DNA sequence: GCATCCGTGAGTCGAGGAAGCACAATTTAACACTTTTGTCAAG
DNA sequence: CTTGACAAAAGTGTTAAATTGTGCTATACTGGGAGCCGTCACGGATGC
């Protein structure tokens, strides 16, 4: 039961389901202490059973319990765990992650197969902890906290921060992801090339694997952090290392529309 | 009605 | 040690009471005026733990030095407020109620 | 993917599922097409 | 592609063993500040900076180059883990 | 009484409790029929139940009565002014002891919490809870700056004497977690209260000199 | 620049008012201007007459009349103050005492009714909204074949939505007719006996069909009295209730006979009489009068069902998707339904209030509590699925939004329960619903557009115009007819050749019930008005539409709604003819009411002296921010002293050029591959476009902040923010708000605010730090509004609302609200999306300097390079034809109007290209230049490619190429010609609303969720990217175990892991090993809340505590 | 016996992976009554707990490989033998 | 064998945030006072 | 290192408001109210 930025209170449906069970339980105790007739006691016990049922699995038996003033059923314990919006599929089998970005993709014809074009402003946020360490290592900032204040305001960013960023990413790779990820080639590791602009440059030969075109598509960006994650991405997930199809064994990074036409 | 708690209660008090 | 297996089983009333740090006896959540958790309610500090680290409800203990202590004035344990994500209560039913999973 | 003997430790089950299901949208739908595969 | 990736893949029976070896060696290099490298001064990876050429800060790059040289030994149960760290600390404080 | 926060069966059971109370107090000598006297208790029980169980955040019965009266007054004024009354009109109509500020505070008191699972958008895949940040647990940036400051303060306290560092760490709660006092600090060391104050002040002056000559600790403030 | 028009079809009638579907429906519902006595029984007047009189059974509350007052505030004020543009509604009601016979009348204020603006939208809580019309099954009696048992049919009786149950009539295999109501089946004989039907009557009426009547002549109940039958039926319908005549009759009367509970509708009643050949007195299945039930439609319905089964020639089944069986519910009808719903709730309180409390001293004002009525009305206009945030990216966007027809919404289908039948193009869609304009995706076929000439009739059925043909000569008599009426005629095609008014062709292409046929002129009865009536307004804006595949035309019409207004917008070089009417009907431009003279012209307003002498001043909407953030302003197009006739243009609105719809620029285009920058829909543009400010748009962002009353103290909007230098406060005025005209970048303060810090003892480290520096902690903290990452511009406006301001209804506890408007002028950049009208779309991938672009021999560089590989697979050849006509127009200096399916053809385009070559090449000859060496090399290749005739002169061969739309093009980098002639022309391209500036987002760390502690989602929340199930599979398939583990724990919800990981990185160390995610701990506690003992064990089966001992008692 | 992919997946020996597929109430109700113990064999169970999946670099075949240089190896062998 | 019923399932990112009063019982606030604590100058 | 004034800085103790909980109304009143409604697959279980 949390207080929102505007001072209003937001609460979960479980509190309402718990209150109903507690209210009915307390009332039954009072009725039993009063020696109420069996008809009243039977109604209270039947309501107590239904209140427990709604708490555990709302709507499974009978009409769903709704919050007065609306017809939206209250979300019970079973609803929390089940379904496409439940705990399993929404929070355990997949998650939202840090060190991730997104932008529109354009074609980079000058790139090598293992390279991508990463915008500088995306890379600045994606590699921020590494950049702060490099800023402190150099004389750009006195400490990590001073360096972080420098990056907060756009007009406070100096031209040596971009030189430091170029050093941070040297040799590292990033993961480029396009939805839907139909097969494992929907994620590939590239060595970023910091570029001016706001769109990600994608190598032409990997568009078929991503099923990507340049009509407005977008991709996500992920930064593996440890040495193990960087080693796996550079060895196993690098685009230049996955040239054949895992499904049929035929080339999957190969000449395409304009390349075929010219040759 | 077995499915309807209200109908079941009304039937019982009507006895 | 490392976790190697996960087991699932039915919980008896005795086991459910061993989990709980106290019985929730009132449907009160918080005070409409002071916004503090109500005693014996669904957000009680005497059951689920303090709302802020190493600070009881009555404001008599306010440091980690009194760690693992329970204030006698308010009854709130002086510990981390993160235990409020892990500590369970319980409701003692006047009469038994079947679990709908094992019925429907 | 490498035209060489598979290496021990590869999740061939996941690869098999992605290989089968990836071209699923290219199957005609209008006993034939994707419905035939689903029934099988 | 990574330099000498074809040769690296041919040095192990499973491609995932190469990643484990590279990832572990990179951690060793970082933990000792690259003072335990088997690479000669003229073999050390370099990065072009505004000031000038400096040692590559990427430890995964260092491990791959060292692994190609053939001066590293990898395997299972080569030495006890505790003794290995103790000796490497002594040799490269 | 349906549609006021309690379900139909909940109203019946609360009413049944008033009916049980009516049988206890009903007096047949008066020759009044049972329904005339019982209807008072049945209604009273139902109304008290609504005042006590209709809201997630319970508002006392007296405050519930004030809220109901304020709603009635606004509704009557609204139908007479041909528009929504302002707090000034409502306060004037409520009577003595009421002003625009009190009318507004009472209305702020009577705001029910919103559900964390209310859908947003035509397709039900987004909810209010998905947009509310958690501001209790420290963020990774906040945790690191706290640990960085502790490390720097530890180094700065190294330049102090063996006892001067203990004095500052004891007085500022850097050891046991809670601040100690001059007398309590003296109890540990056996020195009088006045001397502890001076030695701490000299150490604080020492640290100030070190910080000025390094300026390695001002950024954390 | 002269305009040349193509086409032979003479349209006899102009396009109807494009927004009349919204405007006319709402007028009829309100009837605000009709005198109260002349008001018809429609709209809210029918709602009042249906609920009243409210009788207690002896107080009667009667409704006499209603009236609507003037809106409290004008439309502009409502937008500024977040109000709803509405009129107060009063009802004149009289309370009559049946006992005394005394009448008291007074006018009660019922509430406020939102008012529709002139353009056909609403202002709800300060936001523009549109009520989307809903298509649903028409009420009536329908006869469909039983699928399980061939040869058997079922009769369905359908009332208005939520106005009675659906009734099913079936002939069971036993031969007994069963009536199904509310999922309960029973024999129709019982209900038929209730309606006072005898054995003899059923024999006389339904006994001439065969054995079917014999299955409806069970004498076990015929001898039963109608009263007993009603009691018998009441037991079946609701088993358990004490069978009582008063309760039994009330149930049956309220089920099929109560006009306040069952409503067949005006359309349903009309359809039933048309099908069954009867005349219904009312709109209910049966009438209850004289204390007895009278059948109205059950016997006629059964008679049709029997004869259909028997096989009489004149009876047939119903196509439920036939557009004569599907109707449209407009805003007027949708609003009236919610008015009736809330008005019934108002009556319910009246009855429960007139039976308690001062019975004699009651007045209409005391009885009536209008809160239920207002709540129903506000709910419809706020939380309804059909009440939608208005789409106003450009003038066309809003026009399209008001003509949309949705099959979803309350009372409609479900986005996942709709089959192919509801999503298909029905043959009756011709001329009524556009076959191409629809959302591609999950909503394909569920959202549609009204066709250009179509209008919804009084009953809700779409009609389209047809020209009457008599004796082989087409007359000018136009008839608007529905699909059911259209099926009776042979309708010819609009392109049918006519020699004046007589059909000249001996063979005429026509339709008979939607089937194309070839007939003679004497068999033709009607004619299409024009090809435009088959398509929507958007689709009618695509030139050369007959050359484009429908799959791309769907994209072409949808993308026109996303084009952003430009500061230098231009009307297309090739137009269809609907460009002027779209601007006229959108009400974005300004026109002269009648003849007059312009007296004052200014950037803010225009004053016109009309002939009658009255001065009218028109304020101009300047730099107004729409719902989409695009700037909408009107620019005067007249000068002081200029004479203007009635209807002349006074000022252009957004995206219009001299009254013509201008959604983009006209650019010089070359169709060729260019170094891989054209790859896969990517577009290459010249830097010359940016230099002259083509595709430059103005966008405005609104930032809001509130100062609230708090327990710790009131938040304050101030310039004195703690721990801030003068640089960060440089642009803030004394009031604490950013000055107008300042440029703001990300991280800059817009409004300064301080909030009282919560009482909390500081940590010892920070308490020493403060002691060391001798700084006392302040009681307030910085909580000001800053520019988010990736945003900024120029501050153009600041609005300040304070509590107590006239019309400012701030929330309780809110002291004031500050709104800042930031405008920015966006130029075309890499990653921006461009599109033409033929479905060709792409993002800018490369901006080249002028000297790198291909250029004509005269030195003219092209502006855009398009890949030819996008044409062959898409089959949208209309863009090639547009380019050819654009090339001719470029050199002749003219524009063209080619109507769809009746316009420019290749022979006419080639005759224009021949003229364009004379100016294009004849100019060179006079200048003293011959044929280039580089052109001669290209002409040699061309004849080997079969493009030019061998043996001709270079000039003749160059002309042969030109008539094909191809020119010799030079490479700006080398100076050498492209080895083959290239298709160069002039094309109309739009800058769409999808911009990379609004979509680039990156995050390292930020806000986290409450329960799961995982990162939030959305760029607005500074959230992370979702790593869903399919992404996890890809990492699993790669074998990246450690990469997968990081994203699951260190980067999502491992609270201790992500804290340590961040600290390790900023210290130059490697990230640590992850731990158990917090999501799994939440799962374990949730499984325990279900009474399940979930325990994590070790290799030896001993319990392992994953809660750090924090939950072990 | 022959069964479809849906029935084969739901009758798996791991309740964690079956409960996260579909029919969660049915899977959990039978697992709880039987006291089923999940051995964490497949990929879904390890992903749910945030463990290292037993595939790729997380497989026991390659997971315990060690890397060491000549100088340290000789010292360890020499310092012991 | 068999219908008929119920229950479970149906792609991925993104963007969209109506009593009223009486009275008793309990709690909160405002004094009052004494009792630490923190400084001071000395000494 | 103390050694005595000093002054807030804090705490303890009543007291009175201000808030909150609870009991009580005596003509006779005696069984609710809202859906209404265009999908298709499968098992699996029962009515037998
Ligand atoms: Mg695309
Ligand atoms: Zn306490």
């Amino acid at each position: 039961m949390v207080q929102v930025d505007g001072g209003r209170f937001a609460t979960s449906d479980l509190n309402d389901l718990y209150r109903r069970l507690i209210n009915r339980n307390n009332r039954l105790k009072k009725l039993l202490a009063q020696g109420a007739p069996e008809i009243i006691i039977r109604n209270e016990k039947r309501m107590l059973q239904e209140a427990v049922d709604a708490l555990l699995d709302n709507g499974r038996r009978g009409a769903p319990v709704t919050n007065p003033g609306s017809d939206r059923p209250l979300r019970s314990l079973t609803d929390i765990l089940s379904g496409k919006q439940g705990r399993f599929r929404q929070n355990l089998l997949g998650k939202r992650v840090d060190y991730s970005g997104r932008s529109v993709i354009v074609v980079g014809p000058q790139l090598k197969l293992h390279q991508c074009g990463l915008p500088k402003r995306m890379a600045l946020e994606l590699f921020k902890p590494f950049l702060l360490k490099k800023m402190e290592e150099k004389g750009i900032a006195p400490n990590v906290k001073a360096a972080r204040r420098m990056l907060e305001r756009q007009r406070d960013i100096k031209d040596e921060v971009w030189d430091a960023l170029e050093e941070v990413i040297h040799g590292k790779v990033v993961l480029l992801n396009r939805a839907p990820t139909l097969h494992r080639l929907g994620i590939q590791a590239f060595q970023p090339v910091l570029v001016e602009g706001q769109s990600i440059q994608l190598h032409p030969l990997v568009c078929e694997a991503f099923n990507a075109d340049f009509d407005g598509d977008q991709m996500a960006v992920h930064v593996p952090l440890s040495s193990f994650a960087q080693a796996e991405a550079r060895i196993q997930m690098l685009s230049a290392h996955n040239l054949l199809s895992p499904a049929s064994g035929e080339p999957l990074a190969k000449p395409s529309r304009d390349i075929i036409l010219g040759l | 009605s077995t499915s309807d708690p209200v109908r079941q209660y009304l039937h019982e008090i009507g006895q | 040690k490392e976790v190697r297996k996960v087991r699932i089983a039915l919980a008896s009333p005795e086991k459910i009471r061993s989990w709980s740090y106290g019985e929730v006896e009132k449907p009160e959540t918080i005070n409409y005026r002071t916004l503090k958790p109500e005693r014996d309610g669904l957000f009680d500090e005497r059951i689920f733990g303090p709302i802020k680290d190493y600070e009881c409800a009555c404001g008599k203990y306010k440091r980690q030095r009194f760690e693992g202590k329970v204030c006698e004035r308010c009854g709130v344990e002086v510990t981390k407020s993160i235990v409020r994500r892990y500590r369970m209560g319980h409701i003692e039913l006047a009469t038994p109620a079947a679990h709908i999973w094992f019925v429907k | 993917s490498m035209a060489r003997p598979v290496s021990i430790g590869e999740a061939v089950g996941i690869v098999a599922a992605q290989s089968i299901g990836e071209p699923g949208t290219q199957l005609t739908m209008r006993t034939q097409g994707l419905p035939r595969v689903i029934e099988l | 592609a990574e330099p000498g990736i074809d040769k690296l893949f041919g040095m192990v029976d499973s491609k995932y063993r190469l990643t484990v070896v590279v990832a572990k060696r990179a951690q060793q290099l970082l933990r000792h500040g690259f003072k335990n490298t088997v690479l000669e001064p003229e073999e050390r990876p370099k990065m072009q900076t505004l000031e000038g050429l400096f040692d590559d800060p990427n430890a995964v790059t260092w491990a791959m180059k060292e692994l190609l040289t053939g001066r590293l030994v990898f395997g299972e149960n080569l030495v006890p883990e505790d003794r290995l760290q103790k000796e490497m600390e002594r040799l490269y404080p | 009484y349906t549609g006021r926060g309690l379900s139909f069966l909940d109203l019946i059971q609360e009413g049944n409790q008033g009916l049980i109370r009516a049988v206890e107090k009903f007096e047949y000598k008066r020759r009044f029929k049972f329904s005339t006297y019982a209807t008072w208790w049945i209604r009273q029980a139902i109304n008290r139940a609504i005042a006590d169980q209709a809201r997630t955040i319970r508002i006392p019965v007296h405050m519930v009565e004030t809220i109901n009266k304020l709603s009635r007054t606004a509704r009557q004024l609204q139908q007479e002014l041909g528009r929504e009354p302002t707090y000034e009109e409502i306060a004037e109509a409520m009577g003595p002891g009421w002003d625009a500020k009190r009318v507004e505070e009472t209305l702020k008191i009577a705001q029910e919490p919103v559900s964390l699972e209310t859908p947003i958008g035509d397709e039900k895949d987004s909810f209010y809870g998905d947009f509310i940040p958690d501001e209790h647990l420290p963020s990774p940036v906040d945790a690191a700056t706290q640990s960085l400051l502790s490390e720097e303060l530890e180094k700065a306290l190294s330049k102090l004497s063996e006892r001067e560092a203990m004095v500052l760490k004891l007085r500022k709660g850097l050891i046991d977690g809670r601040e100690h006092t001059l007398e309590e600090v003296g109890a540990f060391f056996g020195v009088t209260r006045e001397r502890i104050r001076q030695i701490e002040n000299k150490a604080l002056r020492k640290l100030k000199y070190h910080e000025s000559r390094t300026r390695k600790l001002r950024d954390f403030l | 620049m002269e305009i040349k028009r193509f086409g032979r079809i003479r349209e006899v009638i102009p396009l109807p008012p494009l927004t009349e579907i919204q405007v006319e429906s709402y007028r009829r519902a309100l009837q605000a201007d009709v005198p109260p006595e002349k008001r018809e029984n429609v709209g809210i007047q029918a709602a009042f007459r249906e609920t009243f009189p409210i009788e207690e059974e002896g107080l009667v509350l009667d409704f006499l009349e209603y009236r609507l007052g003037e809106p409290p505030f004008p439309q502009d004020e409502c937008r500024e103050k977040d109000l709803t543009y509405q009129a107060p509604l009063y009802a004149r009601l009289q309370l009559i005492h049946k006992d005394t016979g005394l009448i008291k009348e007074d006018e009660v204020f019922l509430g406020h009714i939102p008012l529709m603006t002139e353009d056909g939208s609403f202002i709800i809580n300060g936001a523009d909204r549109v009520i989307v019309s809903q298509i649903h099954r028409s009420p009536g009696v329908y006869f469909t074949p039983d699928p399980a048992r061939p040869g058997r049919y079922i009769a369905s009786i359908i009332p208005l939505p939520k106005r009675g149950p659906w009734i099913d009539l079936e002939v069971e295999p036993n031969g007994v007719v069963s009536m199904k109501v509310n999922k309960r089946k029973f024999p129709l004989v019982l209900l038929l006996r209730v309606l006072g039907y005898d054995q003899e009557t059923l024999a006389r009426e339904l006994g001439a069909y065969g054995e079917l009547v014999q299955g409806l002549m069970d004498e076990s109940v015929f001898a039963m009295r109608p009263e007993e039958a009603l009691i018998r039926l009441f037991t079946l319908l609701r088993p358990g209730d004490p069978p009582k005549r008063d309760k039994a009759v009330a149930y049956v009367y309220g089920l099929i006979a109560d006009p306040r509970r069952y409503d067949l509708g005006e359309a349903g009643r009309y359809k039933a009489e048309e099908k069954l050949g009867i005349r219904l007195s009312g709109r209910t299945l049966a009438r209850f009068e004289d204390g007895e039930f009278k059948d109205e439609v059950f016997l006629p319905t059964l008679r049709y069902l029997f004869a259909l089964t028997a096989g009489v020639p004149g009876h047939e089944v119903d196509d439920i998707d036939h557009l004569g069986n599907r109707r449209i519910r407009t805003v007027g009808e949708l609003m009236t339904d919610q008015f009736r719903v809330g008005l019934a709730r108002l009556a319910r309180g009246v009855r429960e209030r007139m039976l308690m409390g001062s019975e004699d001293s009651l007045t209409p004002a005391k009885l009536v509590n209008s809160r239920p009525l207002e709540a129903a009305i506000r709910e419809f206009f706020s939380r309804s699925q059909l009440s939608q945030f208005k789409d106003e990216t450009n003038p066309l966007s809003s026009l399209r939004h008001k003509r949309r027809i949705s099959a979803l919404g309350p009372g409609g289908l479900t986005r996942e329960r709709a089959g192919f039948d509801v999503r298909d193009v029905h043959r009756t869609h011709y001329g009524r619903i556009c076959p191409v304009e629809t959302p591609e995706g999950a909503n394909i076929g569920l959202i549609t557009s009204l066709a250009a000439y179509a209008r919804v009739d009084e009953l809700g059925f779409i009609r389209t115009p047809y020209r009457r043909v008599v004796g082989g000569v087409v007359t000018d008599e136009v008839v608007y007819m529905t699909a059911t009426e259209e099926d009776r005629y042979t309708i010819a095609q609009a392109n049918t050749p006519l020699e004046g008014n007589r059909i000249a062709a001996e063979r005429v292409v026509a339709r008979r019930k939607g089937e194309p046929v070839i007939v003679s002129p004497e068999e033709v009865e009607f004619m299409d008005v024009s090809p435009k009536q088959v398509f929507s307004v958007n689709t009618n804006l695509i030139p050369f539409l007959e050359h484009d595949d429908a799959n791309r035309a769907l994209m072409g019409s949808n993308m026109q709604t996303q084009a952003v207004p430009l500061i230098r917008a231009q009307a297309p070089v090739v137009m269809t003819g609907l460009e002027e009417r779209v601007v006229r009907d959108s009400l974005a431009a300004l026109y002269a009411e009648e003849d007059g003279e312009v007296a004052k012209v200014d950037g803010n307003r225009i004053v016109v002296r009309y002939e009658d002498g009255r001065l009218v001043e028109y304020p101009l909407r300047r730099f107004y921010r729409s719902n989409q953030g695009t700037a909408l302003d009107q620019r005067p197009r007249v000068v002081v002293g200029q004479r203007v006739r009635k209807g002349d243009l006074l000022a252009d609105g957004p995206a219009s050029e001299n009254g013509f719809l201008a959604l983009g620029q006209n650019v010089l285009v070359a169709i060729m591959p260019f170094d891989g920058y054209n790859f896969e829909d990517a577009i290459v543009i010249s830097e010359e476009l940016l230099k002259r400010d083509f595709y430059t748009s103005i966008h405005i962002e609104r930032y809001e902040i509130e100062a609230r009353d708090t327990k710790l103290g009131p938040e304050r909007i101030t310039r004195d923010i703690p721990h801030l230098s003068e640089a960060a406060l440089r642009d803030l005025d004394e009031e604490g708000v950013v000055r107008i005209g300042a440029e703001v970048k990300p991280g800059d303060i817009l409004v300064g605010r301080t909030s009282f810090k919560g009482e909390s003892e500081p940590t010892p480290e920070e308490r020493l730090l403060r002691s060391i520096f001798g700084e006392k902690a302040r009681d307030v903290k910085d909580t000001s509004l800053r520019v988010p990452p990736g945003e900024g511009g120029i501050v153009v406006r600041t609005v300040r609302l304070r509590r107590g301001d006239p019309g400012v209804e701030l929330k309780p506890g809110v002291r004031e609200v500050v709104r800042v408007y930031v405008a920015q002028k966006r130029k075309l950049q890499v990653g921006d999306k461009l599109a033409n009208r033929h479905g060709n779309k792409g993002v800018v991938a490369k901006i080249l300097p002028v000297e790198d672009m291909p250029h004509l021999p005269d030195g003219t560089p092209v502006d855009v390079i398009l890949n030819p590989l996008g044409v062959p697979s898409r089959m949208n050849l209309g863009q090639i034809l547009e380019t050819h006509l654009g090339l001719a127009g470029y050199f002749l200096g003219q524009r063209y109007i080619s109507p769809i399916f009746d316009g420019a053809k290749e022979p006419e385009i080639k005759e224009l290209l021949a003229q364009a070559f004379e100016v294009y090449f004849g100019k060179r000859k006079g200048e003293g230049f011959g044929v280039d060496k580089r052109e001669v090399e290209v002409l040699r290749r061309a004849e080997k490619l079969g493009l030019v005739t061998p043996g001709k002169t270079p000039e003749e061969q160059l002309k042969e190429l030109f008539l094909q739309g191809k020119v010799v093009l030079y490479d700006g980098r080398t100076g050498e010609p492209i080895e083959g002639p290239i298709v160069v022309g002039q094309m109309f391209i739009m800058k769409l609303y999808h911009m990379v500036e609004d979509k680039m987002h990156a995050r390292s760390t930020g806000p986290y969720s409450l329960i799961t502690q995982q990162p939030l989602g959305g760029k607005a929340q500074f959230g992370g990217q979702r790593f869903g199930e399919m992404e996890v599979w890809a990492l699993e398939a790669y074998g990246a175990a450690h990469t997968l583990q990081e994203m699951l724990t260190l980067k999502s919800d491992d609270i201790e892991g992500r804290n340590a990981a961040y600290e390790a990185i900023i210290k130059g160390e490697d990230v640590p090993e992850p731990s158990v995610p917090e999501s799994f701990r939440v799962l374990v506690k949730e499984l325990q809340a279900l009474a399940l003992d979930v325990q994590t064990l070790d290799e030896k089966d001993n319990p392992v505590d994953i809660f750090e001992g924090l939950a072990s008692k | 016996l022959l069964m479809g992919v849906t029935k084969s997946a739901l009758s798996t020996k791991s309740w964690l992976s079956a409960a996260s597929f579909q029919n969660t109430t049915h899977v959990l109700t039978e697992a709880a009554i039987a006291g089923k113990k999940d051995e964490l064999i497949g990929l879904k169970e390890n992903v749910i707990l945030g463990r290292l999946i037993p595939a790729g670099t997380g497989s026991d075949f390659v997971r315990f490989t060690q890397v060491v240089d000549q100088k340290t190896l000789k010292a360890i062998e020499e310092a012991r033998k």
